[PDB]
């Protein structure tokens, strides 16, 4: 597939980086300017705008990342709803997304660089000395009983959802089950180490009920590129309309000495939750990410989400709906999320390559890893690895060139990037 | 996931699903009728109305015709009657903002009416397009009440035959492969 990133004109400088790395490592991503698109930018403009790319030559539009608060892209305003998932559902008078949304809200240059370096971070430079790795975090309220998903209460739900990490691979689970949860309690957990977290249970538009944790603890955390991503039951958390930064983006926005501290991405809903369907996608997100075959687009936070509430809209119809088009997505769409600590990969190539070639061959011992040829962020070509190797097929000539970029990514698995010499 | 549920026969857009109750069981609530039954099952979800009886469903989607309305025939079921039942009424859809363990258990006006709730033990929900295929989810109720007889009818088993018709179809549509796999994992007739 491929990404499309909205950016404010005055941000459009700042995320050169990010969309090198996207076509780098086998994502072909595209820069559009919202002013370009209207001025001032209004949710029906970007609605017939990313119709109108979906519908483009091959028919391979699959993630859009927004960039900037509400003031500068703003979500679809309809009664009762707060919404940027509305922007994916192109095909059909329905809720079932066609293409994945994600916003990186900021508002200073800042908000927008920690969000692009620890996105790039996670997927590029992660080692197998990232031991707080396949460690998460259970949160749960003391309520809900017979009129929840499956008849359980949410700390019921939430030992489920511990058992299946555990049989996973999950090698810690932190409970924070009500009452008695202080804010406390989810710092030391961050600070610890988690590369994921769960909540279920009650939340304001800056804080989680169960533990009172908020945005003003957020500045306590310690967590220095050691960020979990969230699938978060609770109302209003991701209210990014609201008067002062919501609880999603004081997580995304945060950091520490000039390193990012916080989560990586964060599922969370602009609008007060149902009881029952949250539980439900919730549950499917979990069993997604817990999968041992899934596609390379069910391996992305967007992906992995999305198929989780298309359950929820299957078991709860008109309510279902509600919860997946508020359900906002805070990070990179298309992030290739991470469960466990990774493992390396024994990648061989050839240090050089014939200008008037139009394959390269990469010899690499896992199936199902992605290796991609780039010239200084522009994709040349990309290659899935299947019976051992990856079959590189050039699309542009490379006469000219010098060198090229060899990057080749794995699901919880080490980045390998090598430099091929252009003969 | 209820392992009972199966597809029987798959053949262009027409299918063949059988749903059989799996692990019925019933929870004790204080109701101002007195004690309730609230009923839960294996896959089974609470979608009634509130004040009308907690009558689970069971809801599975389906890849169906591109152009023609769908429609849901019951070709085969069996039921078997539990009498005196009193069943909870629904809650409704519960916010987040409340505390359910204070929401009480409040009876509609449904339950001084003398007919069977939901009515229809297999309905079909509206049909929605994702990306190039056109589905609808099909509903088992296979858990019928009559409030003013106190009977409950058990469902063990539903097979429903879902067919297009003569009729034109709601949300109807008119290279890519990375949707196969989300395809293979909604909708349990695509790779049949
Ligand atoms: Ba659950
Ligand atoms: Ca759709
Ligand atoms: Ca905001
Ligand atoms: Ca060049
Ligand atoms: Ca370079
Ligand atoms: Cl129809």
């Amino acid at each position: 597939g491929r990404m499309i990133v909205i950016v404010p004109k005055k941000y459009e400088e700042d995320i050169e980086d990010f969309v090198d790395w996207k076509n780098q490592r086998g994502l072909r991503t595209e820069v559009k300017v919202a002013e370009d698109i209207a001025s001032p930018v209004t949710a029906n403009a970007i609605q017939q705008f990313v119709k109108q790319e979906y519908e483009k030559e091959g028919n391979d539009l699959t993630y859009v990342l927004l960039v900037g608060d509400h003031k500068d892209i703003p979500a679809k305003i309809t009664p009762g709803i707060k919404s940027d998932q509305v922007y994916g559902q192109i095909v059909g008078n329905d809720h079932y997304n066609e293409v994945f949304i994600g916003r990186f809200s900021c508002e200073s240059k800042e908000d927008l660089k920690t969000q692009i370096d620890r996105t790039i971070h996670y997927e590029r430079n992660i080692t197998t000395e990232d031991k707080w790795l396949g460690q998460a975090l259970c949160i749960a309220s003391a309520e809900g009983g017979p009129s929840a998903d499956n008849g359980e209460s949410d700390i019921q739900h939430e030992n489920i959802i511990a058992n299946l990490l555990t049989q996973y691979g999950y090698t810690k689970i932190i409970k924070c089950y009500d009452p008695g949860v202080t804010p406390k309690n989810i710092i030391d957990a961050f600070n610890g180490g988690i590369s994921l977290a769960n909540y279920t249970g009650h939340g304001s538009e800056t804080a989680w009920g169960t533990s009172h944790f908020g945005t003003t603890h957020v500045k306590q955390l310690t967590n220095s590129n050691q960020l979990p991503f969230i699938f978060d039951v609770a109302c209003v958390n991701g209210d990014f309309l609201y008067n002062v930064p919501c609880f999603a983006e004081a997580l995304m926005r945060a950091q520490k000495d000039g390193k990012p501290t916080g989560t990586v991405a964060i599922i969370a809903s602009t609008i007060n939750q149902s009881w029952a369907s949250p539980m439900r996608g919730q549950d499917e997100m979990n069993e997604i990410l817990c999968e041992k075959h899934p596609n390379n687009i069910k391996r992305t936070f967007g992906g992995v989400t999305m198929n989780g509430m298309f359950a929820m809209v299957e078991k709860y119809k008109k309510d279902g709906e509600k919860m997946l088009d508020t359900w906002t997505v805070f990070g990179d769409p298309s992030l290739l999320v991470r469960t466990l600590v990774p493992t390396k990969m024994q990648v061989t190539a050839p240090a050089n390559i014939s200008a008037s070639a139009q394959t390269f061959e990469v010899a690499c011992d896992y199936n199902g890893a992605i290796a991609t040829l780039s010239d200084d962020g522009d994709m040349v070509g990309t290659a899935i690895v299947k019976d051992g190797k990856a079959i590189i097929k050039l699309n542009e000539s490379i006469a000219d060139e010098t060198n090229l970029t060899l990057t080749v990514v794995g699901y919880n698995k080490v980045t390998v990037i090598k430099d091929v010499k252009v003969e | 996931r209820n392992p009972q549920v199966r597809l029987l026969s798959a053949e262009q857009s027409m299918s063949k699903v059988q749903f059989r109750m799996d692990n019925l069981q019933f929870t004790g609530v204080q109701t101002s009728k007195g004690v309730a039954q609230v009923p839960t099952f294996t896959e089974g979800v609470n979608i009634s109305e509130k004040g009308t009886p907690i009558l689970p469903i069971l809801s599975r989607s389906l890849a169906v015709s591109e152009t023609r309305a769908m429609k849901v025939e019951v070709v085969s079921s069996k039921f078997i009657e539990k009498k005196d039942v009193l069943i909870a009424p629904s809650k409704g859809v519960i916010s987040r903002a409340e505390n359910p363990d204070q929401i009480p258990y409040v009876y509609g006006q449904s339950y001084n009416e003398d007919k069977f709730f939901p009515g229809e033990i297999a309905t079909l929900s509206d049909p929605f397009i994702l990306r190039d295929v056109r589905g609808q989810v099909v509903n088992f109720a296979p858990l019928q009440y009559n409030p003013v007889t106190k009977t409950l009818r058990i469902y063990t088993e539903i097979v429903v035959a879902v067919s297009e018709t003569a009729e034109a179809g709601q949300n109807t549509i008119s290279t890519f492969t990375g949707f196969e796999d989300i395809y293979k994992s909604v909708f349990m007739n695509y790779e049949a």
